[PDB]
């Protein structure tokens, strides 16, 4: 009967920023306790924030709780590149079995645009003999997150045949790596010689494709 | 000052887990409640239940539960160094990251409110299926700065561990979230960016455990 | 047998504002409660769901004493099913409290010739407070649609008022020190014991 809104779903800035994240509540914060929680990839949520406003022991004074009743803010003055992470608020309220906690929000370090660097990777004889080819297309340290990977086969353009994942953005370098996989069957691959990785992003004024021949 | 999750398990549907939250460094003595958070692959956070760590040990009492948790899961206190939540009825929508979790509390009669979550373990994996556990494959990706690294396929469940040269390489690493193939298998990816003078000096290997099937697979990448 | 620390709370040298009252946590020793019945110096000692002279031989999974500074005339409200400024937005007690309420005058230790102005209370909330909820917010109170911007001024009243004690006010108006006690019992170890 007591949900927390919290916007927006992402957020970002440059090193030295400020970004805002709210959190709304549909009813009064008992004693205004409101607590605010980030999660690193792989790790557990760490607290912030409790009472709405008094930080935790050594977290960093850049970040700030503020607000009352049903309304509150995190506020990141001076956003590092290690705050890129999830964000929660969770609220406590004059009942023993309700705490719940918001919908989260991405905070992504504003960076200059980086071109990935394109690697591929040819199907392993060890696989081979299986009766499976796998091919690999790597993006590497580029940003911003938004990519394309097209996949060529003999000049032809796949569909339906490619997975791909994403790695969180670096709480060094602020950019992103991608990894792209061509499935085939062990006959698919041993018809075919030349195959392709065509990769578009926002640091590429053209797209750049990166091809081996089977067999060299 | 520590905590620990232990438990989490593939589990076929409908069948019961019981996890186990350790403490160490310190033992219960009714300054805490003792509660579990969890969440599911890719989503938020959802409370389930809280228990004050003053209890008897072997003792379900002085708990609170999520409405919808509620009956289908019991937490208790065990030890003055272990609290158990034990789940029941599982389905896939149990698959998660099981929390343990410090919950500072304030009295306020008839109830205690919890405060805030001050100490959260490492959390604990449960993954509801009928799938059954596999060994992953670690296939080489041979190099042409150069680029090498390791393929790790059809593997289950989640998850799995990629070291280069036994932790000594960590600079230029990226270790790529699972996808999870048509097969019902997962399959991973881990590379690292070297100086390609370094490829004949320097030897590379990967260091992949997958856990569930004690499945430890060292492979060389070098140039073929 | 080492003693539960009751001087620390009752003997404090300084008490909290009314609106900032603070609560210590009595755990894992042995109460003596006598000395606090068989005190003459407290003008109220009133307990519900409890017999004073029997506290020593009870025991208790927790004891909570909350305490602060109040007017004479507003004691009346610290009391289940109370209304009034205290009551209603800075300390409520739950109607099924079980503990005992004490309060004393401290017009020698609490008030300052020309004013002592340490001690506030709150004046208005939007919605009185719920059992032992703590508003410790010092936002101006927007009482009208037009906003307040950080400005007092017309329908923006800043929330916490000054009580200004003065040694010759009238008892009624002089600072009284108030400690609530709320005894904890639940199916666990006891930790909180009287002598016997
Ligand atoms: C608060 O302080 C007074 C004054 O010190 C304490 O009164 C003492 O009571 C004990 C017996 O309990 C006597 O032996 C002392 O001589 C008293 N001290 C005096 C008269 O100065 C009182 O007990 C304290 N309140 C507590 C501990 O709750």
């Amino acid at each position: 009967a007591q949900v927390l809104t919290q916007t927006p779903s992402s957020v970002s800035a440059a090193v030295g920023g400020t970004v805002s994240i709210s959190c709304q509540s549909s009813q009064s914060v008992y004693s205004n306790y409101l607590s605010w929680y980030q999660q690193k990839p792989g790790q557990p949520p760490k607290l912030l924030i409790y009472d709405a406003s008094t930080l935790a022991s050594g977290v960093p004074s850049r970040f700030k709780g503020s607000g009352s009743g049903t309304q509150f803010t995190l506020t990141i003055s001076g956003v590092q590149c290690d705050d890129a992470a999830t964000y929660y608020c969770q609220g406590s309220y004059y009942s023993s079995d309700w705490y719940p906690f918001g919908g989260g929000t991405e905070v992504v370090v504003k960076r200059t645009v980086a071109a990935p660097s394109v690697f591929i990777f040819p199907p392993s004889d060890e696989q081979l003999k299986s009766g499976t080819a796998s091919v690999v297309c790597l993006l590497n340290n580029f940003y911003p997150r938004e990519a394309k990977v097209q996949w060529k086969v003999d000049n032809a353009l796949q569909s339906g045949n490619s997975q791909e994942s994403v790695t969180e953005q670096d709480s060094k370098d602020s950019t992103y790596s991608l990894s792209s996989t061509l499935t085939l069957s062990k006959a698919d691959y041993e018809k075919h010689k030349v195959y392709a990785c065509e990769v578009t992003h926002q640091g590429l004024s053209s797209p750049v494709t990166k091809s081996f021949n089977r067999g060299e | 000052q520590s905590l620990e999750e232990s438990g989490g398990d593939l589990v076929k549907p409908g069948a019961s887990l019981t996890l186990t939250c350790t403490a160490s460094g310190f033992s219960f003595s009714g300054s805490y409640y003792m509660c579990w958070v969890r969440q599911a692959p890719g989503k938020g956070l959802e409370w389930i239940a809280c228990i004050y760590d003053g209890s008897y040990d072997g003792s379900s009492d002085n708990a609170y539960y999520a409405s919808w948790a509620k009956g289908r899961f019991t937490i208790s206190k065990t030890s003055s160094t272990t609290v158990t939540l034990q789940m029941t009825s599982l389905t896939a929508a149990d698959t998660a990251t099981y929390f343990c979790a410090r919950g500072v509390y304030f009295y306020a009669g008839h109830f205690v409110i919890m405060r805030y979550f001050v100490l959260w373990g490492p959390g604990t994996l449960v993954t509801v299926s009928s799938g059954q556990p596999k060994a992953p494959s670690v296939f080489p990706l041979a190099p042409s700065t150069a680029a090498l690294g390791c393929l790790v396929k059809d593997y289950f469940p989640e998850p799995v561990t990629v070291s280069w040269n036994s932790g000594a390489l960590t600079s230029g690493v990226h270790t790529f979230p699972a996808v999870l193939q048509s097969s019902g298998l997962y399959s991973l990816s881990s590379v690292v960016t070297v100086p390609s003078s370094s490829l004949g000096t320097q030897t590379y290997i990967c260091n992949v455990n997958h856990k569930p099937s004690n499945t430890k697979v060292d492979k060389r990448v070098e140039p073929k | 047998t080492n003693l539960c620390p009751f001087g620390e709370v009752f003997n404090a040298t300084r008490f909290a504002s009314v609106y900032a009252w603070n609560r210590k946590r009595i755990s894992n020793c042995v109460a003596d409660y006598s000395v606090l019945y068989n005190s003459a110096s407290f003008s109220t000692f009133k307990c519900y769901g409890v017999s004073p002279t029997k506290l020593n031989d009870l025991c208790f999974t927790n004891v909570y004493a909350d305490s602060f500074v109040i007017r004479g005339d507003e004691v009346r409200q610290i009391a289940p099913g109370q209304t009034g400024k205290i009551a209603d937005y800075n300390y409520k007690l739950p109607d099924d409290f079980t503990g005992c309420v004490i309060a004393w005058n401290s017009n020698n230790l609490d008030s300052k010739v020309g004013g002592n102005y340490n001690y506030l209370y709150r004046l208005f909330r939007k919605s009185n407070l719920k059992p032992f909820e703590r508003d410790i917010s010092t936002e101006i109170y927007q009482a009208g649609s037009t906003p307040c911007n950080g400005v007092e001024g017309f329908n923006c009243y800043f929330p916490l008022q000054s009580y200004g004690f003065q040694p010759t006010n009238g008892v009624g108006y002089q600072p009284y020190r108030v400690v609530v006690l709320s005894f904890e019992l639940l199916h666990a170890p006891a930790t909180v014991c009287g002598p016997k």
